[PDB]
């Protein structure tokens, strides 16, 4: 077993295996969750 | 070149913001723009004018529009006033001093909400990126921040230290706890957006989108956890729209309280809360009315939470003014009337009186008493002009014509006329022409402060443009109708002269200074130049994208500018018709260019707030100019090219007037702070029986807890390499004041094995040697509680592998 | 879009809507000013003839060619409460949650990040409940929380129990609220419920992983007793 992706989709799950709803996160936590994901869509 | 620089601004009553009333009917302190006017209601005149500086036009002005103010508080206590700025700045002002105080910038948006605290130390502001903020005068700083709201903040109540009460345009209202900067709880007020928000003891009225509005009892000492806000009943006010604000008043000799629920439309709604013993009185007749009905007990009961808003709540009395309603303030409360003061979103101050006896007012509608009209005008002004003599300026607007002395800035005439699109001045100064949308020509005379003629059939359609010859004689006017009407002015009357009939809708016509050519602006994107003396088409420019808006002559007649929709200006020669620039000069479409007398420079204005001054020679930007907040209608240059008047969708009228440690060694550092605390509080105990951590606030276990963590484990093995083994006794000790601390010892339980296990193994020569007994205790506590942290750990794990393999056997047992 | 001839056209909400009914059986309500199917209503098996509206729409009545009546009942206002109350609930909990972290009541606390299904609070919830317990498996009161969890609440916890676990920075709090579960719960029903046993496939070889380690670390601790005995010397 291997931790992928969240399977419900409100929810951001990594590879390091901490879950993140995006209900409880705060708007400064999605904002560089968000510009993370833009930098590594980038390079891919 | 010479710099224009902003002489003077006038026209606005009251801007985009709040109105705050001040006792002697008393002030009345208002928003202009980004100045605060302070209005005397009595008198109807201007007190006294706040500015903070930097006119406009100045090097060191900023290259952006100002920020216009938004909301106003006045504490009138210590006579301080607050103004809140489209840019999320706070300016304190010393009323008295007319200066800046205090400068607060910690909102990203515009200030919805300012309110000084009842001791006027502390200031609480709200704003539309949906923070709290509340600041300390006397401290000068931002206190705290509170972030829960998604939204604008609507509206909060604060009365006490403790508690904090705040709507946003979420929808939600949340109430706070001032000393732990939380919030504690949170309902949805209503389905949409939150606007209003009044609270009384504990009443508390909150107004949505629709005319619902909901009432809630304001128990704070519930202490539930929940309940401290509970809604009770909703009444529904007649007004469907949006209701923006709710202000208490109580008459001190009665108690009796008001409050008016401020609409979006031209209505504000007062009502009136019943006392005590008229709801007992209440609640017993209409039982009584239900019992004769025969509804049964249950039913009646259920019927009185039903109906239970109407008993508290009386619909007073509805104020309907002719212009949508901005904001209002409570003035004066009293036995024999009641006196509310609003600002209209067409620039007035309208003062209305209530004379009331006991339940119901005395008159059917309230009585205004005062208002200030005289110095603005309630529509934008379409076009302006100035007279030869540089000395009256004529503002032309739909429904009224005033002019004003450009020295005193004052209005000396108005004269009611139709939807006004271009008004010029007649040579002399004395009389005023209009071309209205309706087709009519308006004529007046200043002296005789009244209308001359009225041409009703000028023209079939709106009469875009106007112009006169340099005589004085002719005149010349264009209209939708696709018709230029030549007139003359006989003793004074219009005649008409001749009709040129064109292929499209006429937007401008101008007259060459030496009355040689006339250039005309038609909508198919096309200006036509004749030949004023024979009426001989001449030239026809073609190049702009969208239709030419303005169109000007230069002095000696050899160039033109054209201006159009399409954002370009085009500077043409008259002797062929080329084009000898086209020039991108606004992001919007350009309204007006005029040249400056005797000079090629001409200037721009536009839909984007900005007015540019040009080199017609080097066709160069010489000068922009951020003053206003909208569309710049119409401008105006004086005959002498002193200065350039300027009029925009914004009520004003301007004057421009021409003028590092590596790993281990933070690790060193960090044991040498800490140890050293630790030995200090170890020692002053013996006895008994820093500024970096507290700074920080963290326990001396915790600071070096800290720094551990943040060595990264690449180079953690080689830092503590570096440490020599005077540091590695510390470390000893900072290991063994870990293990008291549980809680510590299991969150870094295995950081602290690598760690502890290879210091043993790097130095272990050294520390065998070390004849210290105390040394031998440490190493030996330090062993057990390591130990027993681990077996723990390992117990834990050693049970569920053991546990989740029965559960397997089973599950494969009952299904094999 | 209908799929076959359109036998019949009633406008419904005045000006708004319109309803329609065709040979394919499904009845599509339109939005006459943008000309779009809102929404599909299917209860029939053959062609309707006859479609009659009431009050505005808000009772319809269709009449299969087979027979079949279907009274169609309008919702909206009925369907927007439920949501409003939803949402209204919503909002305490979270709220309520929130509250109770800052007071410290773990064990309420752990009871709303189950339901309202926020791992990161359900992570630090038990983290730092863990933390007191170090100074039976964590709090009277939260191993009973535990113990009621019903089996759509056990799924999701071990779930979040089978991703901690892969992590070495978090297995410590997978591994006592595993060890909770346990303790506190009839391991026979365990089993029954569908997709346990899957994620129990995925914690078992990593908790072994961890086993080996932390016992080599218990080996590695016998240095100090190597350097008391020298010392003693």
């Amino acid at each position: 077993y291997n931790v992928g992706k969240a399977e419900k989709d409100g929810e951001i799950r990594l590879k390091n295996g901490v879950a993140m709803s995006k209900e409880e996160l705060t708007r400064e936590d999605k904002n560089r969750l968000r510009r993370a994901l833009k930098r590594k869509r980038s390079k891919a | 070149y010479q710099r224009f620089e902003q002489a003077a601004a006038f026209g606005v009553i009251a801007s985009n913001a709040n109105c705050v009333w001040i006792p002697a009917p008393g002030q009345l302190i208002t928003s202009a723009l980004e100045d605060v006017n302070i209005w005397d209601i009595k008198t109807g005149d201007l007190v006294s004018k706040l500015s903070d500086g930097l006119p406009p036009g100045a090097s060191d002005a900023r290259g952006a529009k100002p920020a216009e103010c938004t909301y106003l508080e006045a504490h009138k206590d210590t006579d301080l006033l607050a103004v809140g700025y489209a840019d999320g700045v706070i300016k304190v002002w010393d009323l008295m001093s007319k200066t800046v105080l205090l400068n607060f910038n910690g909102h990203k948006a515009a200030i919805t909400l300012l309110q000084f605290d009842g001791t006027g130390t502390r200031l609480i502001s709200g704003s539309k990126d949906s923070n709290i903020i509340v600041w300390d005068l006397v401290g000068e700083v931002g206190l705290y921040k509170l972030r829960s709201h998604k939204d604008s903040i609507t509206g909060f109540w604060c009365q006490g230290e403790d508690w904090l009460i705040s709507t946003s345009k979420d929808g939600m209202i949340k109430l706070w706890d001032l000393k732990t900067h939380q919030c504690i709880e949170t309902h949805i007020a209503h389905t949409g957006e939150c606007w209003g928000l009044a609270v009384k003891d504990d009443l508390l009225i909150t107004t949505g989108t629709d005319s619902q509005v909901k009432i809630w009892k304001l128990d704070i000492e519930n202490d539930k956890m929940g309940g401290k806000l509970t809604e009770m009943g909703i009444f529904e006010k007649q007004s469907k729209q949006r209701g923006l604000k709710i202000e208490f008043i109580t008459n001190s000799s009665d108690k009796t309280s008001f409050f008016y629920i401020q609409n979006a439309d031209k209505t504000i709604e007062t009502f009136r809360i019943r006392k005590e013993e008229e709801i007992a009185r209440g609640l017993k007749k209409r039982e009584k009315r239900l019992k004769e009905k025969g509804l049964t007990e249950e039913e009646i009961a259920k019927s009185i939470k039903e109906s239970y808003s109407s008993f508290i709540l009386h619909p007073f009395q509805t104020i309907r003014s002719l212009y949508k309603i901005k904001s209002a303030s409570w003035t004066t409360v009293s036995s024999s009337k009641l006196e509310l003061v609003l600002t209209t979103s067409s620039n007035t101050i309208e003062y209305y009186s209530i004379p009331y006896e006991k339940r119901d007012p005395t008159s059917p509608a309230p009585l205004k008493t005062h208002t200030i009209e005289l110095q603005g005008q309630r529509t934008d002004v379409r076009s302006i002009d100035i007279s030869d003599d540089n000395k009256l300026l004529a503002t032309a607007s739909n429904g009224s014509l005033k002019i004003w002395n450009i020295k005193t800035h004052k209005c000396i005439r108005t004269f009611e006329c139709g939807y006004a699109l271009t008004c010029k001045f007649l040579p002399g100064g004395l009389l005023v022409i209009l071309g209205t949308r309706n087709g009519e020509l308006q004529l007046f005379d200043l002296a005789s402060s009244s209308l001359l003629d009225t041409i009703e059939d000028a023209h079939d359609a709106a009469i875009w443009s106007l112009d006169l010859t340099s005589d004085g004689k002719r005149l010349v006017t264009g209209s939708a109708d696709k018709t230029v009407k030549f007139w003359d002015f006989k003793v004074l009357k219009l005649h008409h002269d001749t009709t040129l009939e064109l292929t499209d809708d006429i937007l401008c016509v101008r007259v060459s200074p030496d009355d040689r050519y006339l250039a005309i602006s038609l909508l198919d994107n096309t200006v036509k130049v004749f030949f004023l003396d024979s009426m001989k088409f001449y030239l026809s420019l073609y190049g702009h994208k969208l239709p030419v808006l303005s169109i000007d002559i230069s002095f000696d007649s050899k160039m033109i500018i054209t201006s159009s929709a399409d954002k370009n200006i085009k500077i043409w020669g008259l002797d062929f018709g080329d084009c000898h620039k086209s020039l991108f000069a606004h992001q919007d479409s350009i309204m007006n260019v005029k040249f400056l007398p005797q000079s090629h420079n001409f200037f721009s204005c536009s839909k984007d707030a900005v007015v540019k001054y040009w080199d017609g020679e080097k066709f160069e930007c010489i000068q922009k100019l951020y003053a206003h907040q909208s569309e710049v209608w119409a401008l105006a240059v004086a005959t002498d090219g002193g200065f350039v008047v300027s009029s925009s969708h914004d009520h004003s009228i301007r004057i421009w007037e021409e003028t590092s440690l590596k790993a281990g060694e933070r690790l060193m550092e960090a044991l040498d702070l800490g140890i050293a605390e630790i030995e200090g509080l170890e020692a002053y105990n013996r006895d008994m029986k820093n500024a970096v951590l507290i700074a920080v606030n963290k326990t001396p276990e915790q600071y070096i807890m800290d720094t551990l963590l943040r060595i990264r484990m690449s180079q953690l093995e080689d830092a503590l390499m570096v440490m020599p083994f005077s540091y590695v006794l510390k470390f000893l000790k900072f290991i063994d004041t870990v293990m008291q601390n549980k809680t510590l010892l299991h969150s870094h339980l295995p950081l602290i094995c690598k760690n502890l296990f290879f210091i043993i193994k790097f130095n272990h020569k050294e520390l065998v040697s070390q004849k210290n007994e105390e040394l031998k205790l440490q190493i030996n506590r330090v062993k057990t509680e390591l130990r027993s942290a681990l077996k723990s750990t390992e117990d834990d794990l050693g049970f569920n592998v053991q546990g989740l393999k029965f559960v397997k056997q089973q599950w494969n047992l009952r299904h094999n | 879009g209908h799929t076959n001839a359109v036998q019949r056209c009633s406008f419904i909400n005045k000006q708004k809507q319109l309803i329609s009914c065709g040979a394919d059986g499904l009845i599509k309500i339109w939005d006459c000013s943008s000309g779009e199917c809102l929404k599909t209503l299917d209860g029939h098996n053959n062609r309707l003839w006859a479609l009659s509206t009431m009050n505005d729409g808000d009772m319809i009545v269709s009449a299969d060619a087979d027979g079949v009546f279907q009274f169609w009942k309008d919702c909206t206002e009925q369907e927007i409460e439920e949501e409003q109350e939803k949402a209204k609930l919503q909002v305490e909990q979270e709220q309520s949650l929130q509250n109770y972290m800052s007071k410290g009541d773990w064990t309420n606390a752990f009871l709303l990040a189950m339901t309202l299904d926020h791992p990161m609070r359900l992570f630090n919830v038990l983290k730092r409940a863990l933390g007191e317990s170090r100074s039976v498996i964590f709090n009277e009161e939260l191993d009973q929380a535990i113990s009621i969890l019903n089996d759509e609440q056990l799924i999701l916890l071990m779930k979040r129990c089978r991703d901690w676990n892969t992590n070495a920075k978090t297995h410590t709090i997978a591994q006592r609220t595993i060890r909770c579960i346990l303790m506190h719960h009839n391991i026979a029903k365990l089993s029954e419920i569908p997709g346990m046993v899957k994620i129990v496939d995925a914690i078992i070889p990593y908790t072994q992983r961890h086993f080996t380690r932390v016992d080599n670390l218990v080996e590695q601790s016998y240095i100090l007793d190597y350097a008391l005995v020298e010392m003693d010397k």
